[PDB]
């Protein structure tokens, strides 16, 4: 999965 | 500023945990004043309305309960009468009066039913060998009013159907639809169903022109006259479900009253108390400690100390799992263990991650010091949104004022990520001007990042890493960093602050707690910190530490273990690195 900072 | 355990504690003290709760049920729409007042206006005016709010709020249940208490004049008899052998009209008589006009007919005083009879006049005139009225509905009181919720908005369910008696049909094979059952009352539909079923346009025609046509099959049909629709329609959906609809100017014309739910309520004793009576009314056996934990989990779900999640259905669902773990009883323990077991059921990914870190397959530091490196914090974008540390490096070399985001250049970073890098560049160029443009090229990398990354919440970690690389300043690796930065070097709020803090604690714990570990975060996020028990206890034990800052330099001070001024402070070291870089670049 993509990540948020 | 250091945040003490006392500053961080947010949970409600429990007195007499196992005592049974006894409270009356709150009214429909408690804490949702805006939406209730909108709906009262729609009821008072006869306007159509739409109920808008995120999923799992209980919008449908609140609406059915509120409508259940209303009163209207008893709805008329409703029927199809023929005007011909290929034509029908929809007719209301005053209530009950259908059965009399039917029996009079069943032979071979009704001013409303004029055209039906007139036209009911030549079997005798030609031996000419399908004619009696068709009652769609009737009822004995408009209290409660008719309330028809049709979740599946297909043409036949909305408008009714023609059956075919072999092929023939007539007035008496026409079945009613939701629109017919809702006359003198309320029809409730979901916005999403209207879109997906392709029925929005036919539904408009029903409300704008009274065209309500039973569904047929592609032999020979009856013509159905328009009729004056008497109903109030209430659509239900999310903000997003409505945006398709709101680009049609007809939507606004037909649906004038917005009834919008807040996703959160004030965290107040009154709302706790209301939650309790609501849970009791749903059939739960609730203890004080059980109510308290559910209320506090609602605050944590909202990520706000002073608000609570308003999603009654999500709260009920957690309660249902708690009730099983408490053997039918909803206790403090049962809720804490329902929450823990949710995390366990979704933990495989973090267990793999932590194992990879322990094995050195993912290289992370949680102790010691290093130049130009820092743990920032990220959130994995799949439910339930676990936070993790991410190692970030910055390297400085003599060059021509370039700040290079390697993740962004490689296509992994998104627009807001890119924006944060540009913003830091703007801070740094304008902050250190003595050499003209900056005599450094600085490259930033999220070291073991293989996925796309987005957001501005690594800005603080990037800026401190950069300053550290410029000044050759060893930074503590036992403190992770999260925060956005503006062009002036102030630190701004970030999202998912609980998951981020807890994610670094989880890695520190898996690698063995050193007693000096922690997180530097924005002061602006103080009101979002609703940390889980385990982190709170570690902070109370002096085993974990939270720092809140307002500026990037404050963060650097903590990480490098010195002040910017009192020179021998960091600022002169930074200026000295820049002078060294400028000599290598120039002379």
């Amino acid at each position: 999965a993509p990540e948020a900072v | 500023m250091r945040l003490s355990y006392e500053a961080l504690e947010w949970r409600t003290p429990i007195e007499n945990s196992t005592e049974p709760v006894s409270l009356p049920p709150p009214p429909p729409f408690f804490g949702q004043e805006r939406a209730r007042e909108a709906l009262e206006l729609a009821i008072r005016g006869g306007f159509h309305a739409y109920l808008v709010g995120p999923p799992s709020l209980g919008k449908h249940e609140a609406l059915l309960a509120y409508l259940s208490t209303q009163s209207v004049e008893t709805p008329p008899d409703l029927l199809y009468v023929p005007l011909s052998e290929r034509k029908v009209a929809v007719l209301t008589l005053p209530s009950g009066q259908e059965i009399h006009l039917a029996e009079a007919v069943e032979g071979l005083r009704f001013p409303q039913a004029r055209a039906y009879l007139e036209a009911l006049r030549r079997y005798a005139e030609t031996g000419e060998p399908q004619w009696r009225p068709n009652l769609l509905t009737s009822s004995s009181s408009g209290t409660p009013p008719p309330i028809v919720y049709e979740p599946y908005a297909t043409a036949p369910r909305l408008f009714g159907r023609l059956d075919y008696l072999v092929w023939s049909t007539n007035v008496s094979l026409i079945r009613p639809g939701a629109v017919h059952r809702a006359q003198g009352g309320y029809l409730i539909l979901d916005a999403l169903s209207l879109k997906r079923e392709g029925t929005w346009e036919a539904f408009k025609r029903a409300l704008r022109n009274g065209q309500v046509e039973p569904v047929t099959e592609p032999p020979a049909g009856l013509e159905v006259e328009p009729f004056p629709i008497q109903m109030q329609v209430i659509l239900v959906g999310t903000p997003e479900a409505f945006e398709g609809l709101e680009e049609d100017p007809a939507f606004s014309e037909l649906f004038r009253i917005r009834a919008e739910f807040s996703p959160t309520l004030p965290a107040s004793p009154e709302n706790c108390t209301a939650l309790g009576g609501w849970l009791l009314a749903q059939g739960f056996q609730l203890t004080q400690g059980g109510l308290t934990r559910l209320y506090d989990e609602a605050r944590r779900m909202a990520e706000q100390r002073d608000r609570m999640d308003a999603r009654l259905v999500e709260i009920r669902a957690l309660a249902e799992e708690a009730a099983v773990l408490g053997g039918g009883l909803l206790t403090a323990e049962s809720v804490e263990q329902a929450i823990a077991a949710r995390e366990h059921r979704s933990f495989l990914s973090e267990e793999e991650f932590l194992r990879a870190v322990q094995e050195g397959v993912i290289r992370l530091r949680t102790t010691g010091r290093a130049v130009g490196e820092v743990n920032s914090l990220v959130v994995v974008e799949a439910a339930p949104y676990w936070g993790r540390p991410a190692r970030l490096t910055a390297r400085a070399a003599p060059g021509r004022d370039h700040l290079i985001s390697i993740d962004r250049e490689a296509g992994l970073g998104g627009q807001i990520f890119h924006k944060a890098v540009l913003t830091l560049a703007g801070y740094l160029r304008s902050r250190y001007i003595e050499h003209g443009s900056l005599p450094v090229t600085i490259s930033l990398a999220f070291e073991q990042n293989y996925v796309s990354i987005e957001g501005d919440a690594a800005g603080l970690a990037e800026l401190v890493a950069a300053l550290s690389a410029i000044g050759n300043l060893p930074l503590r690796q036992d403190l992770a960093v999260t925060g956005a930065v503006d062009q002036t070097g102030k630190v701004l709020a970030v999202g998912a602050i609980n998951a981020k803090v807890e994610g670094f604690f989880r890695v520190c714990k898996a690698l063995g707690l050193s007693g000096t570990q922690g997180v530097i975060l924005p002061e602006a996020n103080l009101a979002n910190l609703t940390l889980r028990a385990e982190v709170l206890e570690a902070v109370r034990a002096g085993q974990f530490h939270i720092y809140a800052v307002e500026t990037a330099e404050q963060a650097l001070e903590i990480l490098a273990g010195a002040r910017m001024e009192g020179f021998r402070g960091l600022q002169e070291k930074i200026r000295a690195g820049l002078e060294a870089f400028a000599r290598l670049e120039e002379g």
